[PDB]
């Protein structure tokens, strides 16, 4: 219940990473009901975004940083389920449901 | 403890004796004069120091008092004042723009304290509710209009308060 | 239609007289401005003598007075209470905070004016507006209600 | 005579009509609390006590002492019930 | 006849009984006083020229200070 | 943007979505209203201070029309009515105002872009009198302004639409839903936001929309019956239908049409038994293959299932 | 257990009050206040202001005790600056602090009474509040946010005839207190609503950081005016009332007795008020008079500097606390040598008191929750900042 | 019990490894300690007969961006028994969790939640550590010096969605910084 | 100038702060005797009225 | 029977006016106690304020929440309003001035009192709000609890009179008013009437500030008006019963020719007006009980006293043979 101490090693940290991913995935049906996503996105797409998020941070080697990321993820998930801030194609911070990029940026504005 | 004190306690409980006292004092104010003010025919008291709607003032010749020192803009805790200035055609140092956002202002009077020439004042008017937000964005001309309308009362108040500041 | 206009105008005057003489505001006391508003309802100014009775539920309210700072956290709760108010309904913004954000305009957590959340009919300036200033603002609300011609517009629609 | 009840019926109909006019003119422009069961039971018992008192109060001048004491025995039984309920905390709502 | 629908005006008419005329301004608004002690000696009132559609902003700046007890000078003395 | 747009008829269903989208691109919007000051009140919430400006006008007063248009360089007409009132005929609301608007905009001389919003099935040979008057307006607006752009949305779906809401109100108040043609009429219902997106897209182009007529229809074709299943799935209720043949439907929609122009007092608007919309239901109204669709304005319309019907949650 | 989400949403109770209650029928098991509905980032905003520009933020924290927080902030700045305040100013500051105490207790007591159904004392007490609000307006020109108490003293001297009008107020105020008491104190309904409600022991009060009446109700004799005196509180006679049972009824009686002691202090300030300056003479921290600024080069330079740059405060850090009407109000000020505060942590007594709602309301009836919130005297301006 | 007695008696009685810095001043007696000893030092001061520090006035964080451990956590404490105040400070960084003192002073619970909300410092064994002041779903820690004054997002009513929504901030008139140095 | 707001020569008149008490009530035996006498005599009068009605 | 509707209207319309003006008088007397003025702008002395509030209320849009109990939600205020109106058919204002001279009029009044609970219960349940439902359950419980005491007090009076006819009850007080020997019974009756009309200090539905949402929280426009009007019409009725049972109805204070010059309807009105002043005076004087406290008062204080007074009165009258 209380905030646990900082992880000793990457095995402890990974056990915690797996525990969080399990909790995040198990709440997916609750989210789908709250935001009425039955005709917007698939539950696996929600799972992919969560596992993606975790895979983008696979280069972290410091267990303290991993603990902070897990804590922030747990906080973010709790808000999404309890205090939903509904936006159409957006759940929290996740978008749900012949020329190079330079010329597009050039056409848009002078600030890239 | 005693049959006489027990008796009195029981009687006081059953006959609500302390509830009579509250009724009696409630009825006493029923017949007394009331304190209600018959607004808007009658008004509440105010003082010469009252901080109300801002105004810009002129000298008796018609020249503006403000010389664009920007002290009021700097001291303003709400950043409600915006000023632009430049040399006038006769060489005078005058504003070309003096805006007060009445919806950011906290009516603190700091601007009036900071002004070295008694140009910006908070006058005595408090009845200036509007129907739009933009009417509460006062530009320089609206502020000078306020000064012309309220000058007689503002000048008298400044004479009154010149003995304390 | 030399006769139907006269009868319409009398009906509209009667509707306006009823609606200005009976304004039941649902108070939204958020910060210091609520204390001045409590003084307005108190004995010296006595909003009840104008027919103004403060109601606890939006279902029985004609008017909402936003008196104080509206934060981002509170903004959804304010809008939901507004949506529970039956028509016709009016909104009065009281004080610098509710008008445009006031002293907290540049804060990360404050809504810069309650007119970003609900439509506002009267803005009462001040930080806080005096109790008499709020009373002046309510009499300005009555001035705007008296411009209504609800029967005439529906007759021509 | 039952003649006096007819005005009550016409009164009811008129009250109904007034109710509907007032209500219609605007259309033109999972937690069981046993203490409520217990208060219902108490009310029912004493409702029947008031019911049995109505004939007794109007008949006291004919039934004399026999009727008085039979009603007293009735009250005594029901008041023993009331004391049982009191001591068992059925009259406490905290 | 305005007293029947407008009870705010009636209260002023009744309180006007026995009062003293202090002055009249440019708009026609009339200023009265009593010199008693009921609301702690505060007995200054204005009877607006328009018996209907009167409004507090119609008091000129010369009389605003007197009406709010800010000053003891009437609108006439201030204008002189 | 330096666009100042006078949007007529913005106090209705489509209007709120258009003003919001026009406020986003920084355009200053002028909102003429004909009745109470509380009709444009919800539009003030949209845009920054001074960006959305409602102004009172009288449809039958040329002076007021040019008064509200005197400051704008873009004009959008949304004014129209599907039913009849004793004061305004189908042609009065669908053609005479539209033509008058084009004429004052012609005498204005400063209106760079003009947009008139019409109905998909607007044709001279159409059973519905509304669509006949709509088609007449299409030609009249074009005759007065060849550079004008006509837009022909289908039946629009949204929170304040007049198709799914009256159906849900009827079903909840009676328990069944009637089909005016056996639930076989093919229409292409479009999300109301997509129509507003299309109008904004026609205003943002390099001039390649002037003089054309677009046909805005939903991504999928639906029958009266199929749309009613979407309604029943969303409001979580048991579908029950009473097949009503056309001569029985027109009979129930005869009284209001019959007595609207005779009695001297206003009548309630018709929800489902509107005679003119029933006449439109006899024939299918789909997007012609030779017309210009959403894909012409680099736009992709939104499928009805999901958010576009999420407002139906309030009926569960 | 079923959950009750009850947020009093109008001046009836606070207004941003939002409570999650877990109930067993009508008995409260747990109370969880949700706060931050009035969090406006005051502490962040203060870091962007000069020391003068941050002063009006203190009037708007406990917006029922405005001048008491201005005093605490001014004292903190005077402490870091080692500025000496003239005697007259110290008496004026104490006089208006006790006026501010009465304004607070009048509102706290009668708003709590109105919530339990006593509607009359609110109206009687608010006519007394208007008289005292007039004194705020006569010295500063504002009824509530005076910004009158400043580092170095006060903004302006008292207008002639003010002390006489305060004396006439004091002559009659005891009768006003006696009427509020006669309405409530002896009344059997009032006693049933407050006796043995929200009992707090002395250990509990210290564990939860309680202060003020919330601490003195439990029999702990602790008043910062006596324990750590400031201004001229050491030259004044007053009693510190303490409770013997620690329930809502003792805290009501203490607040009543504290208004009688505030009246006593105001009388002594009126009689002992000396002549002299109302502002510290140093010419680096206080504005010059208007006549001096318009006639002397040195004074004009100082005026220009003071209202543009503001004074600098040498680099240091300290915690300063006063006995505010709601408890200990503290300011942790961190100076970095510049003209703007580096950090300004505001310690609000209502933050500690509201946190203790959970244990105070445990196993109480649903209708006692408002009574307990009333005795805590919560204003969310200071809870949330 | 004056500040002279506290400074001297704490030097004699406290274990030496706890306190790395002792400041005696009219601004306040201050004891700087390592994070691993903060909990034990606060339990000693609370229970010891000659200190009896029973009240935790508040806990606050200070941001020092130029320091390796940028956050300073300050514990203001009070002894009503001896009428004396004490300041105990410790330093922290963005990822190091420090010990919670809720088991010692229950009043610390909301103050530690505020520190986590405002600065991002986390507390071991805190029974319920979540944001307490900011809006739900808030990103960042506003009291950090690098957090912008007006934040990153603002809210408004959006009629098409029939709800209040959050979008990136657009300022009609920017905060004007007046550099008076 | 040199004139500052302050006490008059000799100070202001003394003001009371303590609760002044009030002894207002018949209490005790007065009310009980009044109520008992009313009950007894009024019930006798009820008997008299019932006899007349008979 | 053709003129019966004229009589019924001459009862119902002035009653609705009297209720409109009772609301005004309550706002005026509370204001004066609080040193305020009260409604005095809308009409001369505020005398048009009732009309303005009624017209405002009828011009308000109805809401009608999306509940599965559409019919019951609208019917509940009709039910309570009708019940409050129909009790006046048996109320005598003077000798011979009564619509229905019921021989069972006392039991009929008790039956109407007993029916009054259903409007509140049904409004609370049909609202689809747990707050409204809980508040309704508490209010219904309080009403039935205090109905027991009301009924036992009715029995005391009936024992003294020996007839259920209300006119007979009045005329039995010619020798002496029943409120003189039975003054404690009058006190308990007035308190039980406060608790039955949900009036202060027993007004749970008014305690919204106290986290207690009333049964009529969801109602708007005219349904809300019908609840309010039924409640106030019940207060005038309960003041009329206090007058009929204990203050001798239309009879004069003293059987003297100077007092018999003013008619009986004036006496009846004045006594009713005294009791309505006290209903308002109490609202203005005291705080309110919690639900559990007033429930304890109902069952543990007023039932026992009422029962004891029945026993004492019947026994005393049987002993000395003073029975009717
Ligand atoms: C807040 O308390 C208040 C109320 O709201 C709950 C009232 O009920 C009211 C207003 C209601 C009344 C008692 C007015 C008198 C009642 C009536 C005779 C009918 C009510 C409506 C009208 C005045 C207009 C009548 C119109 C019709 C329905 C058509 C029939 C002809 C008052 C006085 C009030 O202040
Ligand atoms: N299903 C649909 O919605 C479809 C509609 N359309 C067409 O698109 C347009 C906009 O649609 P939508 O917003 O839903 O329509 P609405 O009927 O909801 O709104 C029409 C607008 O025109 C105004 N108006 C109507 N009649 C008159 C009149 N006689 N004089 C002046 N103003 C008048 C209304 O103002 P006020 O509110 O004051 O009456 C309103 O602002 C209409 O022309 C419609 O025919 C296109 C395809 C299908
Ligand atoms: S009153 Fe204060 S906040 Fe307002 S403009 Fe003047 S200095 Fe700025
Ligand atoms: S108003 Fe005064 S302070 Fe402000 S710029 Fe003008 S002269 Fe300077
Ligand atoms: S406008 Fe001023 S007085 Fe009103 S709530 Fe905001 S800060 Fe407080």
């Amino acid at each position: 219940i209380g905030v646990p101490p900082n992880s000793a090693n990457l095995t402890e940290a990974r056990r915690r990473v797996f525990d969080f991913f399990r909790a995040a995935c198990r709440s997916i049906p609750t989210i789908m009901d709250i935001y009425n996503l039955q005709d917007v996105v698939a539950p696996s797409q929600l799972r992919y975004a969560i596992s993606a998020q975790i895979r983008n941070n696979a280069h972290i080697t410091d267990p303290k940083v991993i603990d902070l990321l897990i804590f922030k993820g747990m906080e973010e998930l709790t808000d999404i389920v309890d205090h939903a801030k509904q936006r159409h194609h957006i759940i929290g911070q996740y978008v749900v449901g012949g020329k190079t990029d330079f010329l597009k940026n050039f056409y848009t504005s002078n600030y890239f | 403890k005693d049959w006489n004190t027990v008796f009195e306690r029981s009687i006081n409980t059953l006959f609500l004796t302390e509830m009579v006292r509250g009724l009696s004092l409630t009825l006493k104010y029923f017949f007394d004069p009331k304190v209600t003010i018959n607004y808007p025919f009658e008004k509440g008291p105010l003082s010469p120091r009252f901080r109300g709607e801002h105004a810009l003032r002129r000298y008796p010749t018609g020249e503006e008092r403000c010389i664009a020192c920007k002290l009021c803009e700097a001291v303003c805790p709400a950043q409600a004042i915006t000023i632009e200035a430049e040399e006038r055609e006769d060489g005078s140092r005058r504003t070309t723009r003096y805006d007060i956002d009445m919806t950011k202002c906290i009516y603190c009077g700091f601007c009036q304290e900071a002004c070295p020439v008694d140009a910006i004042v908070e006058g005595p008017n408090f009845e200036f509710a509007t129907e739009t937000h933009e009417e509460l964005l006062y530009d320089k001309e609206k502020l000078l209009e306020n000064g012309d309308r309220w000058e007689t009362e503002i000048a008298e108040n400044l004479r009154s308060e010149s003995l304390y500041r | 239609s030399k006769a139907a206009e006269f009868v319409i105008s009398k009906v509209d005057d009667l509707m306006n007289w009823a609606r200005t003489g009976s304004i039941w505001p649902m108070t939204f006391g958020l910060a210091c401005c609520a204390v001045e508003m409590m003084h307005t309802g108190a004995a010296r100014y006595d909003l009840d003598r104008f027919g103004i009775i403060f109601r606890p539920s939006p279902r029985q309210s004609d008017c909402m007075i936003v008196a104080g700072t509206l934060t981002n956290k509170m903004a959804p709760a304010l809008r939901k209470v507004y949506d529970q108010m039956p028509e016709p309904r009016w909104v009065i913004s009281m004080g610098s905070c509710a008008n445009g954000g006031g002293y907290y305009h540049y804060s990360y957590s404050v809504v810069r004016g309650c007119d970003r959340i609900v439509p506002v009919d009267i803005y009462v300036p001040g930080c806080p507006p005096t109790a008499e200033a709020l009373l002046y603002g309510l009499l300005q609300l009555q001035k705007k209600i008296n411009r209504r011609k609800d029967f005439l517009h529906w007759w021509n629609k | 005579m039952m003649l006096e009840f007819a005005p009550i019926f016409i009164y009811l109909v008129i009250s109904l009509l007034v109710s509907l006019i007032l209500l219609g003119v605007p259309f033109l422009f999972s937690r069981f609390d046993i203490r409520f069961y217990l208060v219902s039971i108490l009310f029912l018992i004493f409702d029947l006590e008031v019911t049995f008192f109505f004939p007794w109060a109007v008949s006291l001048n004919k039934i004399d002492l026999f009727g008085f004491w039979s009603m007293m025995a009735f009250l005594f039984i029901l008041t023993i019930g009331f004391l049982y309920e009191w001591k068992r905390g059925a009259l406490d709502w905290e | 006849m305005r007293c029947l629908p407008d009870g705010n005006l009636l209260q002023t008419k009744i309180h006007n009984i026995g009062a003293t005329l202090v002055g009249v301004d440019k708009f026609g608004n009339k200023y009265y006083q009593k010199l008693g002690d009921t609301q702690y000696g505060r007995h200054r009132w204005v009877e607006y020229a328009s018996k209907d559609r009167y409004n507090a902003s119609q008091v000129p700046a010369e009389w605003h200070g007197w009406l709010h007890f800010i000053t003891d000078h009437t609108g006439d003395e201030l204008l002189s | 943007s330096g666009i100042v747009a006078t949007v007529f008829g913005a106090t209705g269903f489509l209007g709120r979505y258009l003003v919001q989208q026009l406020a986003k691109m920084g355009s200053q919007v002028l909102v003429p209203f004909r009745g109470s000051e509380d009709s444009p009140r919800h539009l003030k919430l949209m845009g920054d201070l001074g960006q959305v400006v409602p102004m009172k006008f009288d449809p039958r007063d040329e002076d007021s029309i040019k008064a509200v248009m005197a400051k704008a360089n873009v004009v959008i007409n949304l004014i129209g009515r599907e039913y009849e009132t004793r004061n305004f005929s189908f042609e009065d609301a669908n053609h005479h105002i539209a033509e008058k608007l084009a004429l004052v905009a012609k005498e204005h001389g400063g209106i760079m872009r003009y947009i008139q919003v019409s109905c998909l099935g607007a044709s001279v040979s159409s059973p519905s009198r509304m669509l006949r008057a709509k088609a007449a307006a299409e030609e009249a607006v074009l005759n007065a302004l060849p550079e004008a752009t006509i837009m022909r949305p289908a039946t629009m779906i949204g929170t304040e639409d007049r198709i799914l809401n009256p159906w849900s109100m009827f079903v909840k108040k009676y328990g069944f839903l009637p089909l005016i043609g056996g639930g076989t009429t093919k229409f292409q219902p479009v999300y109301v936001v997509d129509v507003a997106a299309a109008i904004v897209a026609a205003l943002k182009d390099d001039g390649s929309s002037m003089g054309k007529t677009y046909e805005l229809g939903g991504p999928d074709v639906f029958t009266t019956h199929e749309l009613a299943e979407i309604m029943y799935d969303m409001i979580r209720e048991w579908p029950r239908y009473v097949k009503l043949p056309f001569p029985i439907a027109k009979a129930m929609a005869a009284p209001r049409d019959f007595m609207v122009n005779k009695v001297p007092f206003p009548l309630p608007s018709p929800q489902i038994f509107n005679l003119d919309q029933i006449n439109a239901l006899t024939t299918d109204t789909l997007v012609s293959d030779n017309a210009l669709k959403f894909q012409d304005l680099d736009l992709v319309p939104h499928k009805l299932k999901g958010y576009p019907v999420e407002f139906l949650i309030q009926y569960r | 257990n079923f959950t009750l989400n009850f947020g009093p949403q109008h001046p009836a109770a606070h207004g941003v009050l939002r409570l999650v209650l877990e109930m067993n029928g009508e008995v409260v098991e747990r109370a969880e206040p949700h706060i931050g509905l009035l969090h406006r980032g005051t502490e962040k905003l203060i870091e962007y202001k000069t020391y003068l520009q941050a002063l009006p933020y203190f009037d708007r924290l406990d917006y029922v005790s405005m001048m008491a927080q201005e005093h605490a902030y001014s004292l903190a700045v005077e402490k870091l600056l080692n500025c000496e305040v003239p005697l007259r100013a110290q008496y004026i500051r104490v006089l208006f602090c006790e006026i501010t105490r009465i304004l607070n207790h009048l509102l706290a007591l009668t708003t709590h009474a109105m919530d339990v159904g006593a509607l009359t004392p609110f109206l009687w007490a608010f006519e007394e509040r208007e008289k005292l609000l007039e004194f705020y307006e006569r010295v500063s020109g504002a009824r509530m946010h005076a910004s009158f108490i400043r580092p170095g003293g006060v903004a302006q001297d008292l207008p002639l005839g003010l002390c006489r009008d305060i004396d006439s107020f004091t002559q009659q105020f005891a009768s006003r207190i006696d009427e509020l008491e006669e309405m409530l104190t002896g009344n059997r309904i009032w006693k049933q609503r407050l006796v043995d409600i929200g009992t707090v022991t002395a250990q509990q009060a210290k564990d939860w950081g309680f202060s003020g009446v919330m601490l003195r109700g439990s029999g702990v004799c602790w008043d910062l005016r006596r324990a750590a005196p400031y201004d001229v509180y050491d030259q004044l006679d007053f009693d510190v009332p303490v409770g013997t049972r620690g329930d809502c009824y003792d805290r009501y009686c203490i607040r009543i007795e504290e208004m009688r002691q505030s009246l006593r202090i105001i009388v002594q300030c009126l009689n002992q008020m000396p002549s002299g300056m109302i502002k510290a003479d140093d010419r680096k921290l206080c504005p010059p008079s208007r006549c001096r600024m318009k006639l002397s080069m040195e004074s004009l330079i100082h005026h220009f500097e003071l209202y543009t740059e503001g004074f600098s405060v040498p680099a240091s850090s300290t915690y300063t606390a006063v006995e505010a009407p709601k408890g200990e109000f503290g300011v942790f000020l961190v100076s970095n040598g510049s003209n703007r505060p580096y950090r300004c942590k505001i310690r609000a007594p209502g933050f500690a008191h509201l946190q203790g709602l959970d244990f105070m309301s445990k196993h109480h009836m649903l209708a006692d929750v408002v009574t307990i919130i009333g005795t805590q005297d919560i204003v969310f301006g200071e809870v949330d900042r | 019990m004056d500040n002279q007695f506290i400074f001297k008696y704490s030097w004699e009685t406290l274990p030496k490894k706890w306190v790395k810095k002792m400041e005696r001043s009219e601004h306040g007696n201050r004891f700087d300690t390592n994070t691993d000893y903060l909990f034990q030092l606060l339990c000693f001061l609370k229970l010891h007969t000659y200190t009896r520090v029973q009240v935790l006035i508040d806990i606050c964080g200070v941001d020092y961006p130029s320091r390796k451990r940028r956050f300073e956590v300050v514990y203001n404490l009070l002894s009503t028994r001896y009428n004396s105040r004490i300041r105990v400070q410790t330093s922290a960084d963005e990822v190091t969790r420090i010990s919670s003192v809720v088991s010692l002073f229950p009043s610390a619970g909301w103050w530690e939640r505020e520190v986590w909300d405002m600065f991002g410092v986390s507390f071991i064994n805190h029974p319920d550590l979540r944001r307490i002041l900011t809006d739900y779903g808030f990103e960042g820690h506003p009291l950090r010096k690098d957090f912008p004054l007006s934040g990153y997002v603002q809210v408004r009513y959006d009629d098409p969605e029939k709800r209040v929504v959050s979008e990136p901030i657009e300022m009609t008139q920017e905060f004007r910084y007046f550099d008076f140095a | 100038p040199l004139l500052q707001d302050g006490p008059p020569p000799g100070g202001f008149a003394p003001v009371r702060y303590a609760r002044r008490i009030s002894n207002t009530g018949p209490s005790a035996m007065a009310m009980f005797l009044a109520v008992s006498g009313a009950f007894a005599w009024g019930m006798y009068q009820v008997g008299q009225g019932n006899k007349i009605r008979r | 029977y053709i003129a019966v509707p004229a009589e019924i209207l001459g009862i119902i319309l002035p009653l609705l006016l009297g209720v409109a003006f009772l609301v005004l008088a309550e706002r005026k007397v509370m204001a004066f106690v609080q040193r305020r003025k009260g409604p005095d702008v809308v009409g001369s002395f505020g005398l048009l304020q009732p009309l303005a509030d009624g017209l405002k209320l009828i011009l308000k849009e109805p809401i009608s929440p999306s509940s599965a109990n559409f019919f019951l939600f609208r019917m509940a205020p009709v039910a309570t309003f009708m019940l409050s109106l129909v009790a006046w058919a048996v109320v005598p204002f003077d000798y011979g001035m009564v619509l229905s001279d019921l021989n069972i009029g006392l039991l009929y009044l008790f039956a109407i009192s007993s029916l009054g609970v259903y409007g509140i219960i049904i409004a609370g349940r049909s609202s689809n709000s747990k707050y409204a439902f809980l508040g309704a359950l508490r209010s219904a419980a309080q009403m039935v609890s205090y109905e027991v005491s009301i009924g036992l007090i009715l029995i005391t009076v009936l024992i003294c009179v020996g007839s259920c006819n209300l006119s007979e009850i009045v005329m039995a007080q010619k020798q002496i008013w029943f409120g003189i020997p039975l003054f404690p019974v009058l006190v308990m009756f007035f308190i039980s009437c406060l608790a039955e009309t949900n009036r202060a200090p027993f007004d749970l539905p008014e305690a919204e500030a106290e986290l207690v949402a009333g049964y009529n929280v969801e109602y708007s426009s005219m349904g809300f008006a019908l609840f309010f009007l039924g409640e106030y019409a019940n207060m005038i009725l309960m003041s009329g019963l206090c007058t009929l049972f204990f203050l001798g109805g239309w009879l004069p204070i003293l059987d003297l020719p100077i007092f018999k010059k003013i008619p009986g309807s004036i006496w009846f009105s004045i006594k009713v007006l005294f009791f309505l002043f006290l209903y308002i005076w109490v609202r203005a004087a005291f705080p309110r009980y919690r639900y559990d406290q007033l429930m304890g008062l109902g069952w543990k204080v007023f039932l026992p006293l009422s029962l004891a007074w029945v026993v004492s009165v019947s026994g005393l009258l049987v002993t000395f043979q003073w029975l009717p």
